[PDB]
C-alpha cells in the first residue's frame, strides 16, 4: 500500500541531491559520483512508475538506464585519468581556458 | 500465505543472529586478554626497518583499463541473465536476438584482446626468452 | 513492505546526503555503497526483484572500479582531505542549495497532484522482464549492445598511456 | 546643428544596443563547467515553474 | 508483436550500419589499416544510403512498439547518413596527421550514425532515450579524440559531464511521464486525460531540459561554443549536423504524435525558448573572432528558427515540410562551412586553424574554398539565391500562418544580426593576408558539391519541396 507519490518524491529527492553534488564539487570524481546518483534516481523513478502500473517496462527502462550509467562511468573515468595525467589535479575549474 | 511469512521471519532472524554473533565475537576479542606496550608497536610492519614514505601514495594500478571493461561486461552479463530465465518463452526468435547480442559481445572482446587493451604485463615479465 | 520501503528510502536519502557533502573519497564510496543497497531494498519492497538484484550486482562491481581509481589517484593521507575541505565553503553550498530546494519543491508539487491508487507491491518476476526484454524490446537490447560497445571503444582510446 | 546627421545616429541606436546586449550575454560563457551545470539547473527550474503556472 | 521479414526490410539501414560496425571493428582487430577501415565504414554508410530505396519500396509500418518507419524516417535517415559520410570524408585527411590510432574514429562515427537512424525511426520513449545516448557517447569519444590537446580534452570533459546531466534530466522526465500515462509509446502520452496534468507537464519539462541541451537551445546552450571549438573539425561537422538533425527529428515526431503537443503551456514555454534562442545566439556571435564559436552560436540561432517551425506544428499543416526543407538546407550549409574549416585544419598538427585571421585572405591561396565558405555564409544568413533563404522563408510562412508575431519579429531581428557577422566572415575571406592527395580532393569535392547544391536549390527549390513533401509520416 505504498503510494506512488511517495516513491516519486523519494526519487526526486535523490535526483536533486545528486544534482547538488554535481554542482558544488570541484573534484571530477565527486562530479561523476553525483552523475551516478542522478541516473540511479531517474532509474528508481522508472522502477516506481513500472511497479504502480504493474508493467515490466519500468524495470526494462531501469536496465537501459544502468547500461547508460555503466558506459558513462567508464568514459568519465577514462577522461578523469586523462585530466590527472595531463594536469596532476582533478580540479574541474582548472579546465576552463575556452571562453567568450 | 504462511510458509512465505515464516521464511521471511527466518531470513530476518538469520541475518540478525549472524550480525549479532559477529559483533559479540568482536566485543569478546576486544575486551579479553592483556595489552602490549612498546616504543615501536604502533609502527606499520615493513619487515623490521622503517618505511620510506607510507602506504598513502598515488600507487598506479596497471589493470584500470580492464576495470572499465569489467563494468561494461557486467552490464552485458545482466542482459544475458534476463534472457536465460525465460529461454523457452522467448523461443527461437529470442535465441537469434541473444546470438546477435553475444556475437557483438564476443567481437568486442576479440577487438579488446587483439589491440592489446587487455595486456598490462611489463616487457621483462612476458616470458619471451625461453629455451 | 511499507516498513522496508520507508526505512530503506530514509537510509538512501541520508547516505546520499552524506556522499555529496563528504571529504574522504573512500568514506564517500562506502556511503554510496550504503545508499545503493538502500535503493535496492526500496526496489525489493516494490516487487521489482530483478531491478534490486541488478542494483546490488552491478554497482558492487562499479564502485570497486571507483575504489581502484581512488587508490590510484586521490588517497594521499590528509593532503586531499585538506584540499577538498578548503574547496567547500558555506557560500559554495548555500548558492545551489535554494536552487535544488526550489527544483524539489516544483517537482514535488507536480507529483502531489497525480492520481495515485497505491503500489500494491505484487512481484514482477525476472522471467517477465526477460520476456518483455527479448519480446517487444528486441531493438533496445541490440542497440544497447552497440552502446556498450561504444563505451568500450571510447574508454580504450582515451584511457591509455602512450 | 544637423551636420552630424542626428536621424542617422538615432537609427544607429539599435546597433549599439545589439553590441551591448551581445557583450553582456558573452559574460555567461565564462568557460566553467560547474556554472554550465548550474545554468542547466536554473533553466530546469524556470521551465518547470512556467509549466506549473500555466 | 514479433519481427516480420518485412520489418527486417524496413530495418535495413540500421542492420547495415550495425553490421559494418561489427565488420570494421573485426578488421581493426585483425590489423590497423586506416585506408581499409575508412573505406569499409564509408562503404557501409553508402550501402545503408542505397538501401533506403528498398525501405521506401517496403512501405510505412511499425517495427515493434519501439520503431515506426515512414517517409519521415527515410528523410532523416538520409540526412544523418549524408552527414556521417561527409564526416568520414573530412576525417581521413585530418587523421592522416594523427600519430595515435586512427581507426577507432570511424567506429565511433558509425555508432553515432546508428543512433541517428534510431532517432529517425523512434516511436517510443525507450527508443528516444536509447537513440540520444547512442548518438552522445561516441561523440564523447570523438570530441576528445585528440585528447593530447588542451581544447579537445576540455571539450570532451564538458560535453561528457553535461550530456550525462541532460540524460539524467531526460530520463527523470520520461519516468514522470510514464508514471502519469502508463504507456511509453508516443501516441499515448496524454490519451488518458484536461490535458494539462501537472505531472505530465513536469515530465515533459524535464525532457525539454535534456532535449534542449542536445539542441543547444537557450538556456541549455552554454556548452555549444566550447565544445564546437575544442572538438576536432570533422567532429564539429558531425556534431553540428547529424546530432542536431536527428534529435530535432525525434522531437518533431514526439510533438506530432503525443496529445500533449497541443497543450498551451508547453507551446508558450517552447515559444519563450525559441525567442531567446534566436536572439541570444545571434547576439553572442557578433564579436566572435573564432570561426568555430561563431558557428556554435549560429547553430543556437538556427535551432531557434527550427523551434519556431515546431511551435506551429499543431496549428498549420506546413510545419513539418518547413522543418524538412530547413534541415536539408542547414545540413548542406553546415557541411560546407565546417568542411572548409576541416580542410584548412588538415592534416592534424595540434591546434586547428579556427581564428578568423587564418581565414582572412583565404581567396589568394584557396580560392575555391573561399568561394564555398562565402556561399555558406550567405546561406546561413538566409540571403536569397541560397537554400538557407528558402528555409527562412518556410519558417516565416509557417510563423505567419499560425500568427506567431513575436517569433516572426524575432526571426527578422536575428536575421539582421546574423547578416552582420556572416557578412563580416564572408568579406574577410577576400581581404589581403600578411593536400596533393585524392582524399583531400574528395573533401574539397564534398564542400564544392554542397555549395553548388545550396546555390541551385536556392534558385530552384521545387525538387527539394517535392522530396520533402513526399517524406510524410503516418498521421
Ligand atoms: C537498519 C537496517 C536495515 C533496515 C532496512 C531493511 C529491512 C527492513 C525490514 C524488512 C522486514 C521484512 C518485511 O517487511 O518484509 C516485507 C516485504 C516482503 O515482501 P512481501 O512478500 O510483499 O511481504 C508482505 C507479505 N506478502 O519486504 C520486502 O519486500 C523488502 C525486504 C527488505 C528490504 C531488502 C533489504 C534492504 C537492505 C538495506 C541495507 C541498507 C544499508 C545497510
Ligand atoms: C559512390 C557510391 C555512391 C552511392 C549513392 C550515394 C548518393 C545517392 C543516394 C541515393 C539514395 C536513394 C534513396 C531513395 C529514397 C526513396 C525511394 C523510393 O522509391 O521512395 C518512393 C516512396 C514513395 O513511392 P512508393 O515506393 O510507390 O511508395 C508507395 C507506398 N510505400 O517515397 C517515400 O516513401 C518517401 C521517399 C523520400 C524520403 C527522402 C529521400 C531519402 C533521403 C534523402 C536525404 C537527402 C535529401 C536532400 C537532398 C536532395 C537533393 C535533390
Ligand atoms: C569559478 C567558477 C565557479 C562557478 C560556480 C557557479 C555556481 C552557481 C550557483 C547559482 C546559484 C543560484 C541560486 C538561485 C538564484 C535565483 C534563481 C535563478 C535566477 C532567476
Ligand atoms: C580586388 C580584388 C577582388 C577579387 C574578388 C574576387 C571575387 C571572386 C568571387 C567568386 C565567387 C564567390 C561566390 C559568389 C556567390
Ligand atoms: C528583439 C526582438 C524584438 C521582436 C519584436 C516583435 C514584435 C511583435 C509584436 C506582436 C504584437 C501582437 C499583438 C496582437
Amino acid at each position: 500500500m505504498i503510494p506512488l507519490q511517495h516513491g516519486l518524491i523519494l526519487a526526486a529527492i535523490l535526483f536533486v541531491l545528486g544534482l547538488t553534488g554535481l554542482v558544488i564539487r570541484r573534484n571530477l570524481l565527486f562530479m561523476l559520483i553525483g552523475l551516478e546518483i542522478m541516473i540511479n534516481a531517474s532509474a528508481l523513478a522508472f522502477v516506481v512508475a513500472g511497479s504502480y502500473w504493474g508493467q515490466t517496462d519500468g524495470q526494462v527502462m531501469y536496465i537501459l538506464a544502468i547500461s547508460l550509467a555503466a558506459a558513462e562511468a567508464s568514459i568519465g573515468l577514462a577522461l578523469l585519468l586523462q585530466l590527472h595525467r595531463r594536469r596532476q589535479n582533478l580540479n574541474i575549474d582548472s579546465v576552463s581556458e575556452m571562453r567568450g | 500465505s504462511t510458509e512465505v511469512i515464516a521464511h521471511h521471519w527466518a531470513f530476518a532472524i538469520f541475518l540478525i543472529v549472524a550480525i549479532g554473533l559477529c559483533c559479540l565475537m568482536l566485543v569478546g576479542g576486544w575486551f579479553l586478554g592483556g595489552r602490549a606496550r612498546a616504543r615501536s608497536k604502533n609502527v606499520p610492519f615493513e619487515s623490521g626497518i622503517d618505511s620510506v614514505g607510507s602506504a598513502r601514495l598515488r600507487l598506479s594500478a596497471k589493470f584500470y583499463l580492464v576495470a572499465m571493461f569489467f563494468v561494461i561486461f557486467d552490464v552485458e552479463a545482466l542482459y544475458l541473465f534476463a534472457w536465460s530465465t525465460s529461454i523457452r518463452e522467448s523461443g527461437w526468435v529470442g535465441f537469434v536476438e541473444a546470438a546477435i547480442f553475444i556475437f557483438v559481445l564476443l567481437a568486442g572482446l576479440v577487438y579488446l584482446v587483439r589491440i592489446g587493451a587487455l595486456d598490462w604485463t611489463p616487457a621483462r615479465s612476458r616470458r619471451e626468452r625461453m629455451n | 513492505m511499507e516498513f522496508a520501503f520507508y526505512i530503506c528510502g530514509l537510509i538512501a536519502i541520508l547516505a546520499t546526503l552524506r556522499v555529496i557533502t563528504h571529504t574522504n573519497p573512500v568514506h564517500a564510496l562506502l556511503y554510496l555503497i550504503i545508499s545503493l543497497l538502500a535503493i535496492s531494498g526500496v526496489f525489493f519492497s516494490l516487487g521489482a526483484y530483478f531491478a534490486g538484484a541488478l542494483e546490488i550486482i552491478v554497482y558492487a562491481g562499479a564502485i570497486m572500479v571507483l575504489f581502484v581509481f581512488v587508490v590510484m589517484m586521490l588517497n594521499l593521507g590528509g593532503s586531499e582531505i585538506e584540499q577538498e575541505r578548503q574547496w567547500l565553503k558555506p557560500q559554495v553550498w548555500i548558492g545551489p542549495a535554494i536552487l535544488s530546494a526550489i527544483m524539489l519543491v516544483v517537482i514535488v508539487y507536480a507529483i502531489l497532484g497525480v492520481n495515485d491508487q497505491g503500489i500494491d507491491g505484487t512481484p514482477i518476476s525476472a522471467k517477465a522482464v526477460g520476456i518483455t526484454l527479448f519480446g517487444p524490446y528486441v531493438l533496445a537490447v541490440e542497440l544497447a549492445s552497440m552502446l556498450l560497445l561504444a563505451g568500450l571503444v571510447v574508454a580504450f582510446h582515451v584511457g591509455r598511456e602512450e | 546643428l544637423l551636420k552630424r546627421d542626428p536621424l542617422n545616429s538615432m537609427m544607429n541606436i539599435p546597433a549599439v544596443l545589439s553590441r551591448f546586449a551581445g557583450k553582456g550575454l558573452l559574460l555567461s560563457e565564462n568557460g566553467y563547467l560547474r556554472w554550465y551545470v548550474a545554468s542547466m539547473s536554473i533553466g530546469a527550474v524556470v521551465v518547470l515553474a512556467l509549466l506549473m503556472v500555466l | 508483436m514479433t519481427i516480420t521479414p518485412q520489418n527486417l526490410i524496413a530495418l535495413l539501414p540500421l542492420l547495415i550500419v550495425g553490421l559494418t560496425v561489427v565488420v570494421v571493428m573485426l578488421s581493426i582487430a585483425w590489423r590497423r589499416n586506416h585506408f581499409l577501415n575508412a573505406t569499409l565504414s564509408v562503404i557501409g554508410l553508402n550501402a545503408a544510403l542505397v538501401s533506403l530505396w528498398f525501405v521506401g519500396q517496403a512501405g510505412a509500418m511499425d517495427v515493434t512498439p519501439l520503431m515506426r518507419v515512414d517517409g519521415f524516417a527515410m528523410l532523416y535517415t538520409g540526412l544523418v547518413l549524408l552527414a556521417s559520410l561527409a564526416t568520414c570524408t573530412f576525417a581521413y585527411p585530418w587523421l592522416e596527421g594523427y600519430n595515435d590510432n586512427k581507426d577507432e574514429f570511424y567506429l565511433l562515427v558509425l555508432i553515432a550514425a546508428l543512433g541517428g537512424i534510431l532517432l529517425a525511426n523512434a516511436n517510443h520513449l525507450a527508443s528516444l532515450f536509447l537513440g540520444i545516448e547512442l548518438i552522445s557517447l561516441p561523440l564523447f569519444g570523438l570530441v576528445g579524440y585528440a585528447f593530447r590537446q588542451k581544447r579537445s580534452l576540455e571539450a570532451s570533459i564538458k560535453y561528457t559531464i553535461l550530456s550525462a546531466a541532460a540524460s539524467s534530466f531526460l530520463l527523470f522526465g520520461m519516468a514522470l511521464v510514464y508514471a502519469q500515462s502508463g504507456d511509453l509509446s508516443f501516441v499515448a502520452l496524454g490519451k488518458n486525460l484536461m490535458l494539462n496534468e501537472p505531472l505530465l507537464l513536469a515530465g515533459f519539462g524535464l525532457m525539454i531540459v535534456g532535449l534542449g541541451f542536445k539542441l543547444s537551445l537557450v538556456p541549455f546552450h552554454l556548452w555549444t561554443p566550447d565544445v564546437y571549438q575544442g572538438a576536432p573539425a570533422p567532429v564539429s561537422t558531425f556534431l553540428a549536423t547529424a546530432s542536431k538533425i536527428a534529435i530535432f527529428g525525434v522531437v518533431m515526431r514526439l510533438f506530432l504524435y503525443a496529445p500533449v503537443g497541443d497543450s498551451e503551456a508547453i507551446r508558450v514555454v517552447l515559444a519563450i525558448i525559441a525567442f531567446a534562442s534566436i536572439i541570444f545566439g545571434n547576439l553572442m556571435a557578433l564579436s566572435q573572432t573564432n570561426i568555430k564559436r561563431l558557428l556554435g552560436y549560429s547553430s543556437i540561432s538556427h535551432l531557434g528558427y527550427l523551434l519556431v517551425a515546431l511551435i506551429a506544428l499543431q496549428t498549420g499543416e506546413m510545419s513539418m515540410e518547413a522543418v524538412g526543407v530547413y534541415l536539408a538546407g542547414y545540413l548542406f550549409s553546415s557541411l560546407g562551412a565546417f568542411g572548409v574549416v576541416s580542410l584548412m585544419s588538415s592534416p592534424y598538427r595540434g591546434p586547428d586553424a579556427d581564428s578568423l585571421f587564418s581565414y582572412r585572405g583565404l581567396f589568394w591561396h584557396r580560392p575555391i574554398l573561399a568561394a564555398v565558405m562565402t556561399v555558406m555564409m550567405l546561406s546561413l544568413a538566409g540571403i536569397p539565391m541560397t537554400l538557407g533563404f528558402i528555409g527562412k522563408f518556410y519558417v516565416l510562412a509557417v510563423g505567419v500562418q499560425a500568427h506567431l508575431w513575436w517569433l516572426v519579429g524575432a526571426v527578422v531581428v536575428g536575421s539582421a544580426i546574423g547578416l552582420y557577422y556572416y557578412l563580416r566572415v564572408a568579406v574577410s575571406l577576400y581581404l589581403h593576408a600578411p593536400p596533393s592527395n585524392w582524399q583531400y580532393s574528395a573533401g574539397g569535392i564534398v564542400v564544392l558539391i554542397s555549395a553548388l547544391l545550396v546555390l541551385v536549390l536556392g534558385v530552384w527549390p521545387q525538387p527539394l519541396i517535392s522530396i520533402v513533401r513526399l517524406a510524410m509520416p503516418l498521421m
